[PDB]
RNA sequence: AUUGGCGAGAGACCGAUAGCGAACAAGUACAGUGAUGGAAAGAUGAAAAGAACUUUGAAAAGAGAGUGAAAAAGUACGUG
RNA sequence: GGUGAACUAUGCCUGAAUAGGGUGAAGCCAGAGGAAACUCUGGUGGAGGCUCGUAGCGGUUCUGACGUGCAAAUCGAUCGU
RNA sequence: UGGAGGUCAGUGACGAAGCCUAGACCGUAAGGUCGGGUCGAACGGCCUCUAGUGCAGAUCUUGGUGGUAGUAGCAAAUAUUCAAAUGAGAACUUUGAAGACUGAAGUGGGGAAAGGUUCCACGUCAACAGCAGUUGGACGUGGGUUAGUCGAUCCUAAGAGAUGGGGAAGCUCCGUUUCAAAGGCCUGAUUUUAUGCAGGCCACCAUCGAAAGGGAAUCCGGUUAAGAUUCCGGAACCUGGAUAUGGAUUCUUCACGGUAACGUAACUGAAUGUGGAGACGUCGGCGCGAGCCCUGGGAGGAGUUAUCUUUUCUUCUUAACAGCUUAUCACCCCGGAAUUGGUUUAUCCGGAGAUGGGGUCUUAUGGCUGGAAGAGGCCAGCACCUUUGCUGGCUCCGGUGCGCUUGUGACGGCCCGUGAAAAUCCACAGGAAGGAAUAGUUUUCAUGCCAGGUCGUACUGAUAACCGCAGCAGGUCUCCAAGGUGAACAGCCUCUAGUUGAUAGAAUAAUGUAGAUAAGGGAAGUCGGCAAAAUAGAUCCGUAACUUCGGGAUAAGGAUUGGCUCUAAGGGUCGGGUACGAUCAACUUAGAACUGGUACGGACAAGGGGAAUCUGACUGUCUAAUUAAAACAUAGCAUUGCGAUGGUCAGAAAGUGAUGUUGACGCAAUG
RNA sequence: UCUUAAGGUAGCCAAAUGCCUCGUCAUCUAAUUAGUGACGCGCAUGAAUGGAUUAACGAGAUUCCCACUGUCCCUAUCUACUAUCUAGCGAAACCACAGCCAAGGGAACGGGCUUGGCAGAAUCAGCGGGGAAAGAAGACCCUGUUGAGCUUGACUCUAGUU
RNA sequence: CGUUGGAUUGUUCACCCACUAAUAGGGAACGUGAGCUGGGUUUAGACCGUCGUGAGACAGGUUAGUUUUACCCUACUGAUG
RNA sequence: UGUACAACGGGGUAUUGUAAGCAGUAGAGUAGCCUUGUUGUUACGAUCUGCUGAGAUUAAGCCUUUGUUGUCUGAUUUGU
RNA sequence: AAACUUUCAACAACGGAUCUCUUGGUUCUCGCAUCGAUGAAGAACGCAGCGAAAUGCGAUACGUAAUGUGAAUUGCAGAAUUCCGUGAAUCAUCGAAUCUUUGAACGCACAUUGCGCCCCUUGGUAUUCCAGGGGGCAUGCCUGUUUGAGCGUCAUUU
């Protein structure tokens, strides 16, 4: 049986959590994340994957630094009190 | 009777997962984990077992005293007694033959 | 498994503390439409699959 | 030039199966090993005033009573 | 342009698993017959991609059950090893 | 019909829009207008503008809902019953009692992957547990995982992969030591001057990769609701870190002894080099040990005892660690061996020294003692409404074996197969560096000091904790393994432990599914003996054609088998004058009477056989889920290419690759 | 002699290969398109596209014999669980509307239409005649200026190689 | 009102052996697969012969090859009302 | 309130095949006494014999309660 | 005659159509130019008196500082004269900071909360060992510094 009896045999994760994105997409044997391309320098992205680009892009996170850049520009990148 | 279980998390009958059954003062049978048996050190030339040298694991050899790891003879803990005897005899005899060969070569050249 | 790694154990802890019903006072807060924890998880129902 | 970013003003546009997938804890919940896929879900009332109290029931609840302009608005709520 | 060898196919590395019987190969001991050559007999021993047959692995037939099933391939008995 | 411009200073919270109404009117109709209910904030006529503008269908889309229908069904895994309690409520919860089951390759006790809190305690019906539920792996709230010693961590395996370099427009590809200038431990320097310096050795040739490989070291008893080789008590060990105390030379500086194998409490340490351990398959029998099983005496407890049984069942245990003592092999001295001898289960060994005598060693393994009886276990006794203790006895001595399993040892088969590594730790030739007289050497001899981080640890591991949509008869790696029968971890029954779970009640029509039986016939059934039956274990007798001499063969074909009472054979330890017996009952075989409803491998278990033909030689493999075959493979046979600047095959390219750690007895391609 | 180089040798055969064909002869049976043994002008056997043979082996195909029997004559009975009735729980496939026939005509096989037969609530268990029952935009066939896998002396090219 | 039992063949037809009173011929969607069976034909595996350069072809021969569902309405058979 | 019905027990009937227990100088045999061997006896012993066509079962789809013991006024509907 | 079946109405029933609504979309237009090794975008784990998310934030953790405003926040509860005031706030503004583990991610690794090495301090009668506190150690390239290498090569040598 290629169905249920063979499904009984799947207990070895081919993917684990990825350091760069916590997506369970890090292929263990290939040592590459199938989602972000880790450990390559460039995050994996394709122009046929517009939904994927939406999921992984600027503004989908906290923007811990980039959120204040517009305010600082609007103020002229001032310094002082 | 009383059935035992493995004491470590290794569930397999591996060479490093060997157990004996022992009876404890609590009256119950327990699995004791038995380490690998040590192999006798071998002679460097014969490859035969060296007597007067203890059987220990290599790291166990570091804790013991020097007299357990060698013999009072030259080449003691490294070569067999018969090996050392054969090498002494061979060394002396071949060097004597070297002297004789040197003398005979010199004397035949002087005659020539 | 019993012999976990710290990353997996940390994910376990995060999921365990997340898995709790909604506090009773957030319901009473004004302009509040949240009535229950929608992101609730049971270990049999839905696997985290990490 | 500018289907991105920031700010602003509009429309003979759409009006919750429409308009962006998403008017809501929406790229969320869940499905896949993975690349990826990806919903449903708005409306009490002006104000909770969200039904004290009495009775039957083990209880849910019912029957009275009560608030309310309306309970032919009772949270399973605008007409339904 | 990307994802997949968690099933499966094949190689490699490192581990683990496999009752009890039948047969009785080399090697070996002893004995008998014979003029000799040699032949023969009894033991011993424990071979084999041998064999009956558990666990295991598989899946022949019933074209059995079930076939809006326990199950998108299972169940039972018979079977192969 | 939705929007837009004008207008009706249009309708409306004194009720707009929507919606319901076998009420009315109008129009041929599309439709318009109104009456009555519901309600709650906007809407319409007219002249024009505009379009995402009209539905019965598209196996249309999305939601919702039917008949079927209280129907199919909830029937595999032997099975439940009585009482009490709790409760509103009990077939299902709990506790007793009974009956059972798994039957030690378990329905038991642990783990690996996976899950992730399911573990454990406390509260009840909303959901869930295809009946119920007071129960739950559900719900809510909480608690729970303690390490120097167990793992990870360290090492390397197949392999992955930076660098140097070289490709590629490039994302990147190759490559892993290559056409590269590739780094780290001791005293002098260790303060008018720093880690600067003729101070030395030199030359791993990144790194990642195993919770089953290699590897430093922990055990017992107790303790929790839930953790324990982790906590506590006791007792140890390993690793890493300067002087100390004792013990070992000094009118011979790094010890003595023994013929020797070698011994001992020690008994210097650098480069350099070398050796060993790490470090290895499988099968067969033999030997030894551990545990278990079996059994005798004795000291306790329990069961029946209308008849019997010095009966039947159960406790009598000794962990790591320390010391001494024990070894088959192997080795050493004396010694000379044919009348060859010693010897194993298994012709192996001996003038290259057998036998004999005497010794040396490894310590697997066992014994004794310490640990340690103070522990644990088994018995008996003291306040009786306070979170509860104490005291007395025992815990003894033995046997047995083709027993089971495990480990070890000496061996013997097997291969055109000979069963690779690395870290790490020891050792061996060398004396480079020191001193002899209130000290100079020893931290490889004893004793004493300190520390040992980080992360995992709960639980299930499966007919309910994983995967299969699920609490799915499926799938999923492994360890321990009692008694009887028996060849047997097969089938049957039973101790320990666990479970009694699967919706139930009543009745017993047809037809089913599963299991059986059948007169006489015996394949006449049918495509076909499909299915079933018959056979079957063991002992003895007997056994053909053919043959590649190995087989065929369990050929075919016959007989016997119980119980009881006996008989016989098969063995270990002991001595002689001043041709032998023993407190020994450990199981195999053969025979003899006797005996019974012609029974007896009495259940279980367990080949049907023969004569031929076609085909494939055989074991082996494949169409997971309709084809296991005559198909594929195979050994054997033959052909082909190629001598390396090569053949065959990769790569976009490459200072790139596979064969190739290769070399014609080889690679590669075929039949 | 001719095609086209040679003409099928050893063997084997109505063979898993023989149409004619159930070939002819023998045997096996009471009877045999089966089986085996022979015979071959063999549509269209044949030699590593291997021929012939072959012990042992075979969940391979086939014939016969013995044993055995419910396959059958020719059926009968028994057990467990169902079905069945009840408590609880409770789907689905299907569904234009529906559901009595005969003939006629009709898209030439009607539940409806025409002419006849007829025709009485509500229903339960079975059943498999019908619903040209259900399951799937026939997989056969054809068509389409619709494909795809494979092959080659197709057309047009191409990596490699020379 | 009857019109059989068999050998061979998947066969319809055949053709024999017999019995018989007789072994007449046909239809019912070439009656009858939610009635069976699956021998044949008629998927995919495989062998052969001939054909084809080849892939492949061959109402030529061989061997192995999943036969699903009624609980509804009618009809029918019985059973209440 | 009937020689009514039922639950047990004898009988009839039938099925099987001779029950437990007790006894026997029965039984193939295995091991000795001394009171000097025609029954002295023990630790046993499958089977055999007698009581014993015994015992057990017998309507659940075969009968009486001449024996014992009990049962006999519960709920719905019916218009000429 | 009832039951049953159909049709209609009333009321009551899952359903959520219609109507009205709308802090949302979608198009058009105008203006602007500002991410990152001074560590970005993204990820993980945590932080609230009582909370897990595109709320906010980082062990100074629903935030600190500065500034403005001027009395809140609010579901409940609270340190406090916080109220004619250097002063409430889930306020606004925002120029000072903090900014855990990561990430181009930088000591080497990373399916490990794994291993180093270098300075200074403290503790253990310690420059070496262990521990604690702090600060560091990537690669390519540029300019400069210092130390070098090469008979590649220039001025002195019987």
């Amino acid at each position: 049986g290629k169905g249920t009896p063979s499904f009984g045999k799947r207990h070895n994760k081919s993917h684990t959590l990825c350091n760069r994105c916590g997506r369970r997409s890090f292929h263990v044997q290939k040592k590459t994340c199938s989602s972000c391309g880790y450990p390559a320098a460039k995050t994996r992205s394709y122009n046929w994957g517009a939904k994927a680009k939406r999921r992984h892009t600027t503004g989908t996170g906290r923007m811990r630094y980039l959120k204040h850049v517009s305010r600082r520009f609007k103020n002229g990148f001032q310094t002082g009190s | 009777a009383q059935r035992v279980t493995f004491r470590r998390r290794n569930p397999y009958n591996t060479r490093s997962n060997k157990i004996k059954v022992v009876k404890t003062p609590g009256g119950i049978l327990r699995a004791q984990h038995v380490k690998k048996l040590a192999t006798r050190p071998k002679c460097g030339d014969c490859g035969s077992a060296l007597q007067g040298i203890s059987t220990l694991r290599p790291r166990q050899y570091a804790t013991v005293s020097k007299t357990h790891k060698t013999v009072s003879r030259a080449y003691g803990g490294s070569r067999c007694a018969n090996c050392v005897k054969e090498r002494i005899i061979r060394a002396f005899l071949i060097e004597e033959q070297k002297i004789v060969k040197k003398v005979v070569k010199e004397q035949t050249e002087a005659a020539k | 498994a019993a012999q976990k790694s710290f990353r997996i154990k940390q994910k376990m802890a995060k999921a365990k503390k997340q898995n709790r019903p909604l506090p009773q006072w957030i319901r009473l807060r004004t302009n509040n439409t949240i009535r229950y924890n929608a992101k609730r998880r049971n270990w049999r129902r839905t696997k985290m699959n990490i």
